[PDB]
């Protein structure tokens, strides 16, 4: 519905300097000065702007026909603008602080959306998008993610480094192939017992920890680590005179101690995806 | 290109003593300058006279403990040693022989076996301990394990008990042998890396790790144990070993402090029941701790004491003895040298990253960063020479991290440093921010160079966008679905150092394609399709074209010859633009786009039939061929 009318230079279109600099140069023109039409912006279908410092992308609603979007690397904090890009298909705000992201509902051509380093906490916005299919949401500080049980249509999705425990939600997401699981807290796996058709996984370096436990001189925690069938996975290497006498990793531990621990190892192969299950448990101790 | 020195015969050990390398090759001890491989002195052991016999090289020790001397230790004289008093700032040679009056059924000074060894230098309780280990065949004094002490005197050695030394019986003397590979010292224990039987006559072979507290004249611990290196596949014999401290990140990854020793060490699946290795190699590290934990845990030696004999607490006669359960780690590439036989290993760490370079038997050398996340790609990677690299390597430090290893190569040993090869030697812009945190490159347009020294405004760490050189096929069926190969450059997207295939994606046209990730490299793409439309490949941070790619539709024109013989075997020719007819597959003979040529298929009939083409979508059957009986 945004149409300017009048030739109007590309400097008030976009009130960011910076946003507005990068659609001078895509439009060869000579400085921000210079006006534009609504059919100059039409037939601008793809911007790419990583690491521009674009604090605003006030103006977008002009370009219609933009299918890829390139901001990582900005200082984006809002999405208002592109609320409405009728036909926005591919988009890119990592290293961001986009958090609201409950303004892309309706984008329903929205295919691969990436939101990694913007520091996101909720997203159940996502449930707007049951069209998407690859999505990224690596490195930030997601705790639940019931959300993605109907975003049953990524074939790719990433999740690398936040807090997600417990990963079930992504169990009847078949239609999968490349997941990323890594430096999240994963102790369970039977979870992803039914992704036959992934081709590539990432199950590496879970930081799990459990509620505190009164310290003993003689001490015993329950494994809880469990494989993909549901075994309780052989913990590689255990600290502090630990040994595992299945299913409980026992302590000797005359003094006081803070803490235990015991990384573990169990390289699985879910449908045709090769991948190593790697992680360190920790025990609290008092 | 970088710092080289070759000698007259293949070096067997290196050793450096304050500013100066010292070679121990063949029939030679050569000493080089340790500023730029500059050969300033040398020896000429040559080849001594038993017969004629050439002077390999067993050992080189150097000790400033009483006096600064060299001692080489040669495979002629029964393996005997000669010291090497220095100059002063830098001829001048003894040799360490005295006579066995004390009782000539044993021969002190008999240090080296010439069918491998291993010698270990430590200046134990005011004297210097020499810690042997001989592989030993059917022959007659030389023993397999032996702490023998050095005298003031400095012209011979000396043991101190009846067990100061192991011995392999005569019955299992030449029967299944012993290989040392490497040792070394760690939390006052002395270790041996070992290769021999799995046990008495078993077939296949083995790998195990041993260890003794030593004190005058030691061996009071002595106790084996198994090392196996598996993933998720036993690698049995032993390549090579290096000690040194963990990476802040390897650190975490296996439980280890940051100034614990870890016994990193390349392993080799070996062929059928044999110790020769294939070229399938592993890698794994051993914490020395958590194998001093092993030991702690609660068979008696074959070798040493009688197979059939029964017989055998906490140390800081007093008999030896065997393990039955291996102590064993996990391989930390994943196998990604799984089809290439790794010779060398050494490990260095900057920062938090643990680098670890590596030989090949076919002179390979390259840098990896070792970490058990992604096996990542060897930031340095080419060929010294057709000669595999040698396991001898020696690793140096200097100050603000300058480093370098010296790696062997038959009688080349080259002086690498640790910094990497610059960023002048990286191929393209993907490959150019692949390099680890230190090394600071940046790719400059068309070449890659370092921070400052871009010429043009175009120098970044992040932003390398794709480029597609060319696609297969061409073209594509109507509703087919082939597979295609496309390649170029820059298709991974980067941070954590490392570059995957996740924010990949390629576009046809308007349909979105389908990737085979696993396939697909960082140059090579497979994607799977199914008009002349282009192709669209986004890697993130932008994308690319390609104007090529077409929809054409194939269709036969016309078919001759018509008829043929009633078996079958006349070449039949299709015209138009994976034939197969009555079903049973024909053969094709000449390919194109425009003309066919196939061979018939006798088949049992006498009627006519419909010829298929299957070009991924069945298409026209054509002009129908007929089977007929002359």
């Amino acid at each position: 519905m945004e149409t300017i009318t009048v030739p109007t230079p590309i400097k008030q279109i976009f009130s960011d300097d910076a946003f507005a600099e990068t659609i001078k140069d895509n439009l060869k023109k000579k400085s921000v000065t210079d006006a534009v039409t609504q059919n100059e912006l039409n037939s601008i279908d793809q911007i790419i702007a990583n690491n521009s410092d674009i604090k605003s992308v006030q103006g977008i609603q002009y370009l219609p026909n933009v299918t890829k979007l390139f901001l990582n690397g900005n200082k984006l904090t809002d999405i208002k603008p592109l609320a409405n890009l009728k036909n926005l298909g591919w988009l890119f705000l990592d290293e961001n602080k986009v958090k609201d992201l409950s303004s892309l509902k309706d984008l329903k051509k929205l295919k691969s959306l990436s939101l990694e380093h913007n520091g996101i906490s909720d997203i159940n916005g996502l449930v707007h998008l049951p069209q998407l299919e690859s999505l990224y949401l690596g490195n930030n500080k997601i705790t639940d993610i019931t959300v993605l049980s109907r975003l049953t249509k990524l074939d790719t999705l990433s999740l690398e480094d936040n807090q997600i425990s417990d990963i079930v939600p992504l169990a009847g997401l078949t239609k999968l192939q490349n997941l990323y699981l890594s430096k999240n807290h994963i102790s369970d796996l039977r979870a992803l017992a039914g992704l036959k058709n992934l081709d590539v996984l990432e199950l590496f370096s879970q930081e799990c920890l459990n509620k505190p436990i009164n310290h003993q001189s003689n001490l015993v925690v329950p494994n809880t680590v469990k494989n993909t069938d549901g075994s309780l996975v052989t913990p590689e290497i255990i600290s502090d005179d630990g040994d595992y006498e299945k299913p409980n990793v026992k302590w000797h531990l005359p003094e006081f101690t803070n803490e235990v621990s015991f990384i573990f190892y169990q390289p699985v192969t879910i449908g045709k995806a090769k991948a190593r299950f790697h992680g360190r448990v920790t025990q609290p101790l008092k | 290109q970088l710092p080289n020195f070759t000698a007259e015969t293949p070096i067997q050990n290196v050793i450096l003593h304050e500013h100066h390398i010292f070679l121990g090759a063949t029939n030679y001890i050569y000493v080089l300058n340790e500023e730029d491989l500059q050969k300033v002195a040398e020896y000429k052991t040559g080849p001594v006279l038993e017969v004629w016999k050439d002077n390999i090289n067993m050992a080189l020790v150097v000790d400033t403990y009483y006096d600064d001397q060299l001692i080489s230790c040669g495979s002629v004289n029964r393996g005997t040693c000669q010291r090497h008093v220095f100059p002063h700032n830098h001829s001048e040679v003894h040799c360490i022989f005295s006579p066995q009056i004390e009782e000539p059924s044993q021969c002190p000074d008999c240090v080296v076996s010439a069918l491998g060894a291993k010698v270990l230098s430590s200046v134990k309780d005011r004297f210097i301990n020499f810690f042997v280990g001989n592989t030993i065949n059917s022959s007659y004094p030389l023993h397999s394990i032996s702490v023998r002490r050095l005298k003031e005197t400095k012209d011979g050695f000396m043991f101190l008990t009846d067990q100061s030394y192991i011995d392999v019986l005569p019955e299992f003397r030449d029967s299944y042998p012993i290989k040392y590979v490497h040792a070394f010292e760690s939390n006052n224990f002395i270790y041996f890396l070992t290769v021999q039987r799995e046990t008495l006559d078993a077939q296949t072979f083995h790998t195990r790790i041993i260890r003794f507290c030593s004190i005058n004249s030691g061996l009071h611990s002595y106790m084996e144990m198994p090392l196996e290196c598996i993933l998720t596949e036993v690698f049995n014999i032993l390549q090579a070993a290096y000690v040194s401290k963990p990476g802040a990140q390897l650190a975490r990854q296996i439980g280890a402090s940051l100034n614990d020793d870890i016994l990193f060490a390349v392993f080799a699946q070996s062929k059928p029941d044999s110790a020769e290795p294939m070229d399938r190699s592993a890698m794994c590290a051993f914490p020395i701790k958590y194998v001093n934990d092993f030991f702690n845990k609660i068979r008696c030696l074959q070798h040493f004491y009688g197979p059939n004999h029964e017989h055998c607490s906490g140390c800081e006669d007093e008999y030896r003895t065997e393990f039955t359960t291996a102590l064993q780690r996990v391989d930390l590439f994943m196998g990604q040298f799984s089809e290439v036989l790794l010779t060398s290993i050494s490990t260095f760490i900057k920062g938090d990253l643990t680098i670890a370079n590596l030989g090949t038997s076919e002179g390979r050398f390259m840098q990896v960063v070792v970490s058990r996340s992604g096996p990542s790609t060897p930031h340095v990677n080419f060929l010294l020479d057709s000669h595999p690299v040698s396991p001898e390597v020696i690793v140096e430090h200097t100050l603000n991290q300058n480093g370098y290893t010296l790696v062997i190569t038959g009688k080349k040993i080259t002086k690498i440093p640790l910094n990497g090869l610059g960023c002048r030697h990286f191929q393209s812009c993907s490959q150019c921010l692949s390099a680890p945190p230190f090394v600071q490159c940046g790719w400059c347009h068309d070449k890659c160079v370092r921070s400052e020294e871009c010429l043009s405004g175009t120098w970044t760490q992040q932003i390398c966008l794709p480029a597609i050189y060319k696609v297969f096929p061409n073209s594509a069926p109507l509703e087919g679905g082939t597979r295609l190969t496309i390649c170029g450059w820059d298709f991974g997207f980067r941070r954590n150092n490392k570059f995957d295939l996740k924010k990949t994606r390629v576009l046809l046209g308007n349909e979105s394609c389908t990737l085979t990730l696993s396939e697909s490299t960082m140059n090579t793409l497979k994607c799977t399709v199914g008009f002349n439309m282009s192709i669209i490949i986004s890697n993130g941070h932008g994308t690319t074209q390609y104007s090529t790619f077409s929809y054409v539709d194939p269709v036969i024109t016309s078919i001759s010859p018509k008829y043929g013989p009633m078996a079958g075997g006349t070449l039949l020719t299709l015209t138009g633009n994976h034939i197969s007819i009555g079903g049973k597959t024909c053969t094709l003979k000449s390919v194109s786009n425009s003309i066919l040529e196939c061979y018939t298929p006798a088949q049992t009939i006498s009627t006519e039939f419909a010829v298929k083409l299957k070009i991924d979508l069945a298409n026209r059957e054509t002009s129908i061929f007929s089977y007929r009986e002359d």
